[PDB]
């Protein structure tokens, strides 16, 4: 369960308050109450903006993603060897760079046949829309990267079909191109 | 500075001199020291273990001269090869393995003279049936009771390895000693020559099992499971015709299923088809 | 990459030297991750207080880097230092290598935010402090070349302690990782026949890593040439993953060495062949390796 | 779709042949 | 005078005692520069036992001997 919500598969709900379960008792293990702690970070890694896999975009297996993950499975032997497992961490972004500085702020849209998730919100406890526009620096789940549609009504359209979440360009075809912003 | 991966590297006639010695004044309180080599902070081994004259009783024991000891350092030093001692041990026949009070006292005088001085004990009247119970602890000092004790976690194979059970922790764990871990350090040239020596054999398989009680013994093993096909008869059928529950006392508390009459027949095979087959091989190699 | 810049310079010229290294690949990745956050505080609290006097520091340095990867924010280092200084001796040597772990690539910044802890002037009798700090260097400096392995290689000529040849070592070996340079693969030869019974660890997995995807002649030979004399089991593990880290994707020109360390019965060596056909076969539907893995297995 | 599915029924195939080698194999060593 | 007393844990310990001390007190000088008590020290000399009720020129004890240092064994 990596960037996954409730309409993935209901068992999300069913394993965070398992986690909370076994990590506010005090009649446990700490072995036990690590995996805990460890599946805490894994669940939320990176603020819901990267991911693990072995497999890149195009059919081709990465290198330090089996790396980074085949030291993490020694992590019996050795706990500073699980800082190595953050090489696995690989973005979801789809942000449309065309000149090696241009980053205009394209709203692009979804079309999802149900509703909307993807990037729930924080919890503290103790005529629905489904054509979102998102800006060219912005997440997207890797099981929605076909129902995402480019947008028609504007001139702005990119030369690779944008189909699978990576890095693509704009074919700028109007003039006075604008909005540049950089934090 | 302590961790909680070492492991003692105990040889194979290590612990056989444990078990001889620690058998040989079974009621009263064999007592010995270990000899080993420290190796590097937290691996220690150890491979030859000699032993001492004790004058102690069946709850407590004492020692000898020690002029015994150091002219016998001084002679394995010539012969073999030098050590200097880690630690030591003794038998609890009795109870299980906790440390008493003198054995307290006796640990902290040599984790003061020499460096740390693993202590282990043996029940020389538990390794019966398969197994030991052989284990060895190691004191902790008394001013470090606000912070870890054996703490500082590097490794997670220190969970597995040892598991102390209700009668460990009431005495001395963890607040006054702790355990380590035990592993066997087995190699070659010692480990398939011991059992190229053991459990051999030359002339057992072409052997006849002399049909004086061969035969005679499979008339005691056909009556016994036809007294089982008595019970068989009467025992399903019945059960199916009368209910069909798949179930209780018949399912609860019952001893006469479909497993136990063919494992008589199974015995009855395996010595009678080697037997057959033991007969055929010397018509044709003796003439 | 590497070979394909090297081919092409055998303005248009210099903006397609800087795609093929990747620089902005890096800028662009670490744009998206300064703006776009969303980490819940709560839950952190919710876990920090409901431990006791345990070892479980270690477990939430490492729980927070995992979602403060690449976030480039330092905040549990801000709000209560003093339960950081609590537990002690690898416990500063994690947090300190979960401080890189955060700051998961700058290329610049990160080193002269690390600048501030030079490693002769933290603490004389820390070595944790800069082992963990030259750990973290390489966690951030990963598969980008130039000063940075020529600047750890000068360290590790001059290092102090083995606790301080750790990090560097897989810091060092990190950022060489699937280069095979000579010079890094002189040093980490040399360091492994220190006969140190401590850095074998960090020497045996440094070494596959600048050998990755290698398929050296000697480098298998020697090591597996060194594993066999030695009386200790770190520098058995060690070595264990290095000689299946040398190794990625042969599919049949390890085929002997599997064979070789499955049919010896040293339980670490035969451990260790059992991760190298893993890394030999990647994504492959072997019928005969499966057949070889699960009859072993059983 | 006359020849994609041909591959799929014998890597269907080709893996059920494993996958009954080995139960049928660690049957064996769980007798023991 | 300087003394080498040779411990069976391969260290040996310095002791500045005088020719005419006896054996509590260097008993008390190794107890209070570890921590042993008296009655679980005995000191060896070329594979003799040496008494609390003798001085050191008894037993020809001069400059820098090798001793033998043996802790009491006992077990429960
Ligand atoms: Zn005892």
């Amino acid at each position: 369960m990596i960037q996954q919500t409730e309409i993935t598969c209901p068992k999300v709900n069913q394993f965070r308050q398992l986690y909370s379960k076994v990590i506010n008792d005090k009649h446990d293990d700490v072995m036990a109450k690590f995996g805990a702690i460890l599946a805490q970070g894994i669940l939320d890694a990176g603020g819901h903006n990267v991911t693990i896999s072995l497999q890149s975009r195009t059919g081709h297996t990465h290198m330090p993603s089996v790396v980074g993950v085949l030291v993490f499975t020694q992590f019996w032997f050795w706990f500073p060897l699980s800082h190595f497992l953050s090489l696995a961490y690989t973005p979801t972004c789809v942000i449309g760079l065309n000149k090696d500085l241009k980053m205009p702020k394209v709203q692009y849209k979804s079309n999802c046949k149900p509703s909307t998730f993807a990037y729930p919100a924080p919890l503290e406890v103790p005529p629905e829309p489904n054509f979102q526009l998102l800006d060219n620096p912005a997440r997207v789940m890797p099981a929605q990267l076909k129902v995402l549609t480019m947008p028609e009504t504007c001139r702005y359209q990119p030369f690779k079909p944008l189909s699978i979440g990576g890095i693509i360009i704009l074919k700028d075809t109007s003039e006075d191109i604008e909005e540049l912003v950089e934090p | 500075a302590v961790d909680t991966a070492e492991q003692v590297y105990i040889s194979s006639l290590a612990l056989l001199k444990m078990l001889k010695h620690g058998r040989a004044g079974v009621p009263m309180e064999v007592m010995g020291l270990m000899l080993g080599e420290f190796v590097d902070d937290y691996t220690v081994r150890v491979i030859d273990v000699f032993a001492m004259p004790q004058s102690g009783t069946g709850v407590s024991v004492e020692a000898v001269d020690p002029v015994f000891q150091a002219k016998m350092l001084d002679m394995l030093k010539q012969t073999g090869r030098p050590e200097m001692v880690v630690g030591w041990y003794h038998s609890h026949p009795g109870f299980g393995c906790w440390l008493s009070g003198v054995d307290i006292n006796t640990q902290q005088s040599f984790e003061a003279l020499s460096e740390r001085a693993v202590a282990v004990v043996v029940d020389p009247i538990q390794s019966v049936k398969g197994k030991v119970v052989i284990d060895a602890f190691r004191l902790i000092n008394a001013n470090m009771m606000v912070l870890g004790h054996e703490p500082r976690q590097t490794t997670s194979n220190l969970g597995h390895l040892n598991k102390p059970s209700i009668q460990a922790l009431i005495h001395g764990l963890n607040r006054h000693y702790y355990s380590i871990t035990i592993n066997y350090r087995k190699n070659e040239l010692e480990q398939k020559m011991l059992l190229n020596l053991h459990k051999k054999s030359w002339m057992e398989g072409l052997t006849l099992q002399d049909y004086s009680e061969h035969c005679k013994h499979n008339e005691s093993v056909v009556k016994e499971m036809l007294e089982l096909a008595k019970n068989y008869n009467k025992a399903v059928e019945e059960e199916d015709k009368m209910t069909p529950e798949q179930l209780a006392i018949k399912n609860v508390g019952k001893q006469d299923p479909k497993r136990h009459l063919e494992e008589h027949v199974d015995v009855l095979m395996t010595s009678n088809i080697v037997q057959c087959l033991a007969a055929m091989l010397d018509t044709v190699v003796f003439k | 990459l590497s070979s394909v810049i090297q081919n092409l310079r055998t303005d248009q010229t210099l903006k397609m030297i800087k795609i093929l290294s990747g620089e902005m690949a890096i800028e662009l990745h670490l744009q998206f991750l300064i703006r776009n956050n969303n980490t819940d505080l709560m839950i952190l609290k919710n876990t920090k207080d409901a431990v006791r006097n345990s070892v479980c520091h270690t477990a939430t340095v490492i729980a927070n880097s995992f979602m403060h990867c690449g976030t480039t924010s330092d905040q549990f280092l801000r709000d209560n230092l003093e339960w950081l200084a609590r537990a002690t001796n690898w416990a500063k040597f994690t947090a300190t290598a979960s401080l890189g772990v955060i700051h998961k690539g700058h290329e610049k910044e990160a080193l002269q935010l690390m600048a501030t802890y030079l490693p002769k002037d933290t603490s004389p009798g820390s070595a944790y402090q800069e082992g963990g700090g030259l750990y973290a260097l390489g966690l951030i400096h990963a598969n980008h070349g130039g000063d940075i392995i020529d600047y750890l290689l000068n360290q590790l000529k001059n290092a102090s302690n083995d606790i301080v040849r750790h990090g560097g070592s897989l810091g060092l070996g990190l950022a060489a990782m699937g280069t095979a340079r000579q010079d890094v693969y002189d040093l980490l030869k040399t360091n492994l026949y220190q006969d140190d019974a401590v850095t074998g660890e960090a020497a045996g997995l440094a070494l596959g890593l600048v050998m990755l995807g290698s398929k050296n002649a000697q480098a298998i030979e020697d090591m597996v040439g060194y594993a066999q004399e030695t009386q200790h089991e770190k520098i058995l593990r060690g070595l264990a993953v290095g000689i299946a880290l040398v190794m990625y994707g042969r599919m049949e020109e390890a085929d002997a060495l599997i064979e070789s360390l499955c049919r010896d019965k040293d339980p670490i060596l035969r451990r260790s062949g059992m991760y190298t056909v893993a890394m030999a076969y990647c994504g492959s539907g072997n019928n005969k390796a499966i057949r070889r893995l699960l009859h072993v297995a059983v | 779709d006359l020849y994609s599915r041909y591959k799929k029924l014998q890597q269907e195939l080709e893996f059920l042949e494993v996958q009954e080698e080995y139960i049928k194999d660690e049957q064996k060593n769980l007798k023991k | 005078m300087q003394i080498f007393v040779k411990t069976l844990t391969g260290k040996t310990i310095t002791l500045e005692v005088e020719p005419s001390d006896t054996i509590e007190n260097v008993k008390a000088k190794i107890q209070d520069k570890e921590g042993i008590p008296p009655d679980q020290q005995r000191l060896i000399f070329a594979g003799k036992q040496l008494e609390d009720g003798r001085t050191l020129s008894d037993y020809n004890i001069q400059r820098e001997s090798t001793l033998h240092l043996v802790l009491r064994l006992r077990g429960g």
